[PDB]
C-alpha cells in the first residue's frame, strides 16, 4: 500500500546523457501517465498508458520514450537530454481512463537539471549561528540560523537534528532557494532556516544542535575534469551546543 | 429537422470461438454504422465516409487508445458476472449508451446493460439510480451508487455531450442523413391484399390497411427492410372477406407525406 | 439462458423482373448469441461471390446481419438462403419466393 | 483553442475565508478536478464537479457553472498549512485533461503581540559571514531584497512553535562585507517604527 513509488527524486545530467525515469503503482489501476511541471504553465503530459498492453504520446512526447513494463511499472526514458527537459517530472495513475469521475494519484516527482557542462556543480557550504542573547532575554526565545550558500544546481533537503533526532517544529526553511547572482543564468544559490527553541532548552549546554544539508550532484560514472573536488552527491552539515553562560 | 439518434454498442464474450472477437465496439447515427473497434484489430475506424473525411487521424488515435482500455475494463466486468452468476461456458455481456435528438427539440438519453442478452442493469439519469433485475446486478448497483460522482458525469454525459456529438456528426453526414427519398408504393392480390413499399428514406415508415374507413388485429405487419442500397422496403397485408364487399384502402405515411392506394 | 433464433426473410432489391440484374438480399435478424453461418443458395448451390454486412446490433440485444449477393432472376433458377445457429438442430432454408 | 486561467497568486489572513476561481474554453466538457500541491510535493486530489451547483467537504467547498465556464474552490478558516498552490483541471470532450497553471495560495499568520527586532547572531567559527535576524513582526510588514550586491536578505518565513502555540515571522540578512552592521541590514525594507534594536 505504497501508492505511487518514482525514482530517482533528483539528478543531474549533461546534455546528451540518457536517463531512465522509474514508476510503480501498487493500486492495481490500469491507467498511468508521465507529466511534466514547468514554471508558469500547467502539467503538460508526455505519455501515456490508457491499460496494460498500450501507450500513446501526450502532449509534448518528442524527446522521450516510455515502456509500459507490466501492469504496475510506466518507465520514462531520455535518449538523448537536452537543456530545455530541465523540469519536474511526476508520474500519475488512475483505475481507469475515460471514466469521467476518476482522479489521478501521484507519485513525489523527479526533478531534472541538464547541463550543458558540469564545471557549475558545486555542493553547499553550511554553516549555524548561534541565537543572540539579547533576544534571549528580550523573548525568553533563542533562534539558530543555518545557511546554505553557493550550491547548484537546486537540488537540497535541509534538516535539523536536536540531540540526534530530526525535528520540525519551531523549524522554518525558505520555500525557494535565493539567487546569490539574480542576473547571471547560471547563478549558485543560498538556502536559510532557523530553528527556535526556549532560552531554558538553549541554555542547557548538553543540548546538542545540527543542521543538515544532503545535496545531489555527480556519481561514479560522471566524468569530472575541473582542479576542484569533484561535487558528488554528499551531506554537508555543521552543529552547535548549548551554551550555559 | 427529423428525430435523429446517437448509440454505442459493446459486446463481449467470455470463451468465444477462435476466430470471433471477444471483445466489440460499434456506433451508429440512427441505422448508419458510423464507428467499430475488435480486439482483433485493436483500431477504432469510420465506418461511414463522412466519418472519415470530417475526423482527423488524431481522433482514431485517441479513441483506438480509449476502446483498447475500455476492451479490459469489459473483460473483468464479464468475469465477473460469469463468477458471481457461478455460470459455466461462453456468456455475453453488452452495454448501450446513447441520446435522441427530438424533433421538436427535446432530448432523451439511456444507459443500459445486458448479460446474455436479457436486461441486466438500466440507468436512471433522473433519479440518479440502477434498475437491478436481479440480485448479481444488485450487487453491481450498490457498487455504482456508492460513487455519486460517476453518476453524475454519466448524466451529464448522455444530457450535454451525447447530443453535442450528435449535432456535429449529423451536420457531417448531413446529404446522407436528411435527405428524402419518398417510398413507391403498389398492391396486388395473393386470397389477402399485399401493400408494398420500396425505395424509401428514411426507414422510418408507417403503413396500415383500412377498411371501410376504419382501421383494424386483422392486419399483418411487415418487417421494414434494408434493400442494400440505402434505401428500404416494407409491406402489409390483409386478408379478404368473400362474404361481403369493403372498400380496402392502403395508407402510406413517411416523411411528412400521407398515401392512400384504394383498392377498385 | 434464453437464446433466440434467426428470423430469416430472402427478398429482392428491386421488383424482380426476368432478364433484369438484381440483387437477391438474405436479412437475418432478432438472433442471439452472435455466432451465426449463413449461405446463399442458387439451384440447392451455393453462391460464391457473396456479400454480407458487418454484424449489427438491435435495442433488443439481439443481432442482424444482411447477406446479398447480385443475380439476373430466371423463371427456371430457384434461390434461397441457409442458415445455421446454436438454436438451430439442422440449417434452416427459406427459399426465395416472389 | 482550449484555454484555463486561473490567477496567479493569492494572500489572505489566517483564519478567513479564501476564493479561488477558475474560468475555463474547451471543447466539451466531462469534469473539472481541483488538486491541492504542497511546495516541493505530489498533487492530491481535492474535489470534482460536473453538474451545476455547489458541493461542500470539509473546510472546503467547490462550485460550478456550466453555462459561464467557471468554478471556485472556496476555503474557509484558512490555517497555515492550507499555504499551496491549487490546480484546476478539466476533462474535454475526448477525456483528455487541460491544466490550470496554478494558484499559490500565501497565509498571512495572525500575530497577536508583534515584538518587531532585528538582532545580530553569534559569528560561526568556521564562515566570514555576519548574520542578522529580523523577526517577530506583524504580517504586514514586507521584506524588500538588498540593493548591495554583497548583501543577501531572504523573504519572510513562518515557524510555528508547537509547544506553546507560538508563531512569529522572520527573515534573514548575511554578508562578508566590512561595513554590514545589522542596524542597516533592512534599511531598503520598510520596517516597523517600533522596530527594537538592541547595541552592539
Ligand atoms: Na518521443
Amino acid at each position: 500500500n505504497a501508492g505511487v513509488t518514482q525514482t530517482p527524486k533528483f539528478q543531474v545530467l549533461k546534455t546528451g546523457q540518457s536517463m531512465t525515469l522509474q514508476c510503480a503503482q501498487d493500486m492495481n489501476h490500469n491507467s498511468m501517465y508521465w507529466y511534466r511541471q514547468d514554471p508558469g504553465m500547467g502539467l503538460r503530459l508526455i505519455y501515456y498508458s490508457a491499460s496494460e498492453g498500450t501507450t500513446d504520446k501526450g502532449e509534448v512526447p518528442n524527446g522521450y520514450n516510455v515502456s509500459r513494463l507490466n501492469k504496475r511499472e510506466f518507465s520514462l526514458r531520455l535518449e538523448s537530454a537536452a537543456p530545455s527537459q530541465t523540469s519536474v517530472y511526476f508520474c500519475a495513475s488512475s483505475v481507469w481512463t475515460g471514466e469521467g469521475s476518476g482522479e489521478l494519484f501521484f507519485g513525489e516527482g523527479s526533478r531534472l537539471t541538464v547541463l550543458e557542462d558540469l564545471k557549475n556543480v558545486f555542493p553547499p557550504e553550511v554553516a549555524v549561528f548561534e541565537p543572540s542573547e539579547a533576544e534571549i532575554s528580550h523573548t525568553q526565545k533563542a533562534t539558530l540560523v543555518c545557511l546554505a550558500t553557493g550550491f547548484y544546481p537546486d537540488h537540497v533537503e535541509l534538516s535539523w537534528w536536536v540531540n540526534g533526532k530530526e525535528v520540525h517544529s519551531g523549524v522554518c526553511t525558505d520555500p525557494q532557494p535565493l539567487k546569490e547572482q539574480p542576473a547571471l543564468n547560471d547563478s549558485r544559490y543560498a538556502l536559510s532556516s532557523r530553528l527556535r527553541v526556549s532560552a531554558t532548552f538553549w541554555q542547557n549546554p548538553r543540548n546538542h544542535f545540527r543542521c543538515q544539508v544532503q545535496f545531489y550532484g555527480l556519481s561514479e560514472n560522471d566524468e569530472w575534469t575541473q582542479d576542484r573536488a569533484k561535487p558528488v552527491t554528499q551531506i554537508v552539515s555543521a552543529e552547535a551546543w548549548g551554551r550555559a553562560d | 429537422m427529423r428525430t435523429h439518434s446517437l448509440r454505442y454498442f459493446r459486446l463481449g464474450v467470455s470463451d468465444p470461438i477462435h476466430g470471433v472477437p471477444e471483445f466489440i465496439s460499434v456506433g451508429y447515427v440512427d441505422s448508419h454504422p458510423i464507428t467499430t473497434y475488435d480486439s482483433v484489430t485493436r483500431q477504432k475506424e469510420p465506418r461511414a465516409p463522412w466519418m472519415a473525411e470530417n475526423l482527423a487521424p488524431d481522433h482514431w488515435e485517441r479513441y483506438t487508445q480509449l476502446l483498447r482500455g475500455w476492451q479490459q475494463m469489459f473483460k473483468v466486468e464479464l468475469k465477473r458476472l460469469q463468477r458471481h452468476y457461478n455460470h459455466s461456458g461462453s456468456h455475453t455481456y453488452q452495454r448501450m449508451i446513447g441520446c435522441e435528438l427530438l424533433e421538436d427539440g427535446s432530448t432523451t438519453g439511456f444507459l443500459q446493460y445486458a448479460y446474455d442478452g436479457q436486461d441486466f442493469l438500466i440507468f436512471n439519469k433522473d433519479t440518479l439510480s440502477w434498475l437491478a433485475v436481479d440480485n448479481v446486478a444488485h450487487t453491481i448497483k450498490q457498487a455504482w451508487e456508492a460513487n455519486q460522482h460517476e453518476l453524475l458525469y454519466q448524466k451529464n454525459w448522455l444530457e450535454e455531450e451525447c447530443i453535442a456529438w450528435l449535432k456535429r456528426f449529423l451536420e457531417y453526414g448531413k446529404d446522407t442523413l436528411q435527405r428524402t427519398e419518398p417510398p413507391l408504393v403498389r398492391v396486388n392480390r395473393k386470397t389477402a391484399l399485399f401493400c408494398k413499399a420500396h425505395g424509401f428514406y428514411p426507414p422510418e415508415i408507417y403503413m396500415t390497411w383500412m377498411k371501410n374507413g376504419e382501421e383494424i388485429q386483422e392486419i399483418d405487419y411487415g418487417d421494414i427492410l434494408p434493400s442494400g442500397d440505402g434505401t428500404y422496403q416494407a409491406w402489409a397485408s390483409i386478408e379478404l372477406d368473400p362474404q361481403s364487399s369493403n372498400l380496402y384502402s392502403c395508407h402510406v405515411e413517411h416523411s411528412g407525406v400521407h398515401m392512400v392506394l384504394q383498392v377498385p | 439462458m434464453i437464446q433466440r433464433t434467426p428470423k430469416i426473410q430472402v427478398y429482392s432489391r428491386h421488383p424482380a423482373e426476368n432478364g433484369k440484374s438484381n440483387f437477391l438480399n438474405c436479412y437475418v435478424s432478432g438472433f442471439h448469441p452472435s455466432d451465426i453461418e449463413v449461405d446463399l443458395l442458387k439451384n440447392g448451390e451455393r453462391i460464391e461471390k457473396v456479400e454480407h454486412s458487418d454484424l449489427s446490433f438491435s435495442k433488443d440485444w439481439s443481432f442482424y446481419l444482411l447477406y446479398y449477393t447480385e443475380f439476373t432472376p430466371t423463371e427456371k433458377d430457384e434461390y434461397a438462403c441457409r442458415v445455421n445457429h446454436v438454436t438451430l438442430s439442422q440449417p434452416k432454408i427459406v427459399k426465395w419466393d416472389r | 483553442g482550449q484555454n484555463i486561467d486561473q490567477p496567479t497568486e493569492m494572500t489572505a489572513t489566517e483564519g478567513a475565508i479564501v476564493q479561488i476561481n477558475c474560468t475555463y474554453q474547451t471543447s466539451g466538457f466531462n469534469g473539472l478536478f481541483w488538486y491541492q500541491q504542497h511546495a516541493g510535493e505530489a498533487p492530491t486530489f481535492l474535489s470534482y464537479n460536473v453538474l451545476d451547483g455547489l458541493e461542500e467537504k470539509g473546510r472546503f467547498s467547490s462550485f460550478l457553472s456550466r453555462s459561464k465556464g467557471y468554478s471556485y474552490l472556496l476555503l474557509k478558516e484558512l490555517q497555515m498549512k492550507d499555504s499551496a498552490s491549487y490546480l484546476c483541471a478539466v476533462k474535454d470532450s475526448n477525456y483528455q485533461l487541460i491544466w490550470g497553471a496554478g494558484t499559490k495560495l500565501i497565509i498571512k499568520p495572525d500575530i497577536q503581540n508583534p515584538d518587531p527586532a532585528v538582532y545580530q547572531l553569534r559569528d560561526s567559527k568556521s564562515s566570514d559571514k555576519s548574520v542578522c535576524l529580523f523577526t517577530d513582526f506583524d504580517s504586514q510588514t514586507n521584506v524588500s531584497q538588498s540593493k548591495d550586491s554583497d548583501v543577501y536578505i531572504t523573504d519572510k518565513c513562518v515557524l510555528d512553535m508547537r509547544s506553546m502555540d507560538f508563531k512569529s515571522n522572520s527573515a534573514v540578512a548575511w554578508s562578508n562585507k566590512s561595513d554590514f552592521a545589522c542596524a542597516n541590514a533592512f534599511n531598503n525594507s520598510i520596517i516597523p517604527e517600533d522596530t527594537f534594536f538592541p547595541s552592539p
